[PDB]
């Protein structure tokens, strides 16, 4: 059903 | 005093400008850029604004801003847990994928909002803010907690005020990884901060575009630890508005929920505007409600989520392995490795869970252990692309003579990989059994013995392939055909 899922403290990229 | 601060971050923006020191130093930077840190935050007086009651008496009101503006706001209450802090509890029964919890898009702070509020002028003019959705919502949290009229001063008032980010740990917690795969991204989380807080630091204090900002009177090393930790441990991707890019997000109320195994049960509706949340299995009345955040690894939950996740089922360490240039069958090697979209040298993945090695992996091993009339199969004639096709796949060998050469390489490898721990398996146990620790130090030594325990998990799966794959070989087996 999920077209546009959120992930709860995704990991991003900080440098 | 106001010199002196300015100086010290100018240092320090100097000393985490620096290049890399190469991995051998890297302990030796971190202390050193811990000493230069711990001088400046003992120099400044922590958060610059606090508030006056405690972290539930804002509750009521995080409820209420939320209930005005569409939130869900019944069924559930907001209890201190002690494994996993503040979370929601369910007043009333949850089933399975009822749609229990909702919050509009009105509510959330974005990259989107960060630019239209107080920040927006500097904002328009830093590079490194442009860039960096996710330092945009730090400097956002940051300028919207020192203004006293904020939108979403219900949300930063319950907010915690400490995290268990490694950003936190004292120094002799994070010598407990020395020697891991996990301590070089703590190395950088510490470094990318202190660099990030020296340069903000001197913008704010004399760039004129920063000169409307809440941050001028106050911009503590803990305000931005505090802030970056904030958005780390909680920060979301969702779609624009209209749904044809992403941006980051804080979504309240929602991100109270802890984390438990399962699958993500949170998506964006766009044609209503609003995060929506199914219940990831049944709550009764009484138990904590639960969300999966992702398939993150412990050591992903302990850097960026500041916790460790005991039986995470999506727990792996890395391996890295290429064809090395001086194999004589480089060549065809690598072709076959193309032809599968496999590149000649990665990083890949070992996982706890069955199975150890990824179709990826598979393939890559078998190409690596593959003979010269092997490979020549996989590079011509009719069939080849046939053979392509089937090399991620357990069911269907190569030969039983390329599956005991992979998962004896497999078992080499991983068992060597344990012997570059400065701790054994056992001693690890025996440490988290005899001696008395704090939440974050066992983080630290849970980390380091989970990657080991991956490792060991690989050696003896390889071990018990290997011998399969002989008996096979001994007598003579004829080989699966896929069909
Ligand atoms: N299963 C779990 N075990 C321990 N801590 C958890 C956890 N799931 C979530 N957390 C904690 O919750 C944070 C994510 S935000 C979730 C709400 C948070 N407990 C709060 O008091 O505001 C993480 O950074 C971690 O501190």
């Amino acid at each position: 059903t999920l077209k546009y899922p959120i992930e709860h403290g995704i990991v991003t990229n900080w440098d | 005093s106001p010199k002196e601060i300015l100086n010290l971050t100018s240092e320090l923006l100097q000393k985490c400008s620096s290049p890399a020191p190469g991995p051998g130093k890297e302990w030796e930077e971190y202390v050193q850029i811990r000493t230069l840190v711990e001088k400046i935050r003992k120099k400044q007086k922590g958060l610059s604004v606090t508030f006056d009651g405690k972290r539930e008496d804002y509750f009521p009101d995080l409820m209420k801003w939320a209930s005005e503006n569409g939130a869900s706001v019944e069924g559930f209450e907001m209890v201190n847990f002690k494994e996993e802090g503040f979370g929601l509890r369910a007043t009333r029964d949850i089933k399975a994928e009822e749609l229990f919890l909702w919050v509009p898009r009105k509510l959330l702070m974005t990259v989107e909002s960060a630019k239209n509020s107080v920040l927006g002028p500097l904002y328009s003019q830093d590079r490194i803010l442009q860039a960096m959705g996710n330092i945009a919502l730090a400097f956002h949290l940051l300028c919207e907690r020192a203004s006293p009229n904020s939108f979403w001063q219900p949300y930063i008032q319950t907010l915690p005020s400490e995290y268990d980010t490694p950003l936190y740990f004292e120094e002799d917690e994070v010598r407990y990884l020395q020697s891991t795969q996990a301590i070089h991204d703590v190395f950088s989380q510490y470094k990318n901060t202190a660099r990030q807080y020296a340069y903000f630091y001197k913008v704010i204090q004399t760039h004129p575009h920063a000169n409307k900002l809440p941050l001028k009177d106050s911009f503590t090393y803990e305000d931005y630890r505090w802030a970056v930790s904030s958005v780390m441990t909680r920060q979301n991707q969702i779609p624009t508005e209209d749904g044809s890019r992403v941006t980051l997000a804080l979504i309240p109320l929602w991100d109270m929920c802890n984390h438990t195994n399962g699958l993500i049960t949170t998506g964006y509706n766009l044609e209503d505007d609003r995060c929506e949340c199914v219940a990831l299995q049944d709550f009764r009345a009484g138990e904590q409600i639960y969300i999966f955040y992702g398939t993150r690894s412990n050591a992903e939950f302990v850097i960026h989520s500041g916790f460790f996740f005991d039986n995470n089922s999506h727990d792996r360490v890395k391996i890295k392995l290429g064809v090395s240039k001086s194999d004589r069958l480089y060549a065809m090697k690598a072709e076959v490795l193309a032809r599968a979209g496999i590149p000649t040298s990665s990083v890949f993945a070992l996982h706890f869970t069955e199975p150890p090695i990824s179709a990826q992996l598979l393939a890559f091993l078998r190409v690596f252990c593959m003979t010269e009339e092997e490979l020549k199969e996989h590079l011509l004639g009719d069939s080849a692309i046939d053979r392509i096709f089937t090399l991620g796949n357990s069911e269907f060998p190569v030969s039983w003579d390329n599956e005991v050469k992979l998962w004896t390489f497999l078992e080499d490898r991983a068992s060597l990989l344990l012997k570059t721990y400065k701790t054994t398996i056992e001693e690890d146990k025996s440490v988290l059994k005899n001696h008395d620790l704090s939440v974050r130090a066992k983080m630290a030594i849970k980390l380091r013995l989970g990657e080991k325990e991956i490792l060991e998990k690989a050696v003896k799966s390889a071990a018990v392939n290997r011998e399969y794959y002989r008996q096979q070989m001994e007598e003579k087996a004829p080989l699966p055909k896929y069909e």
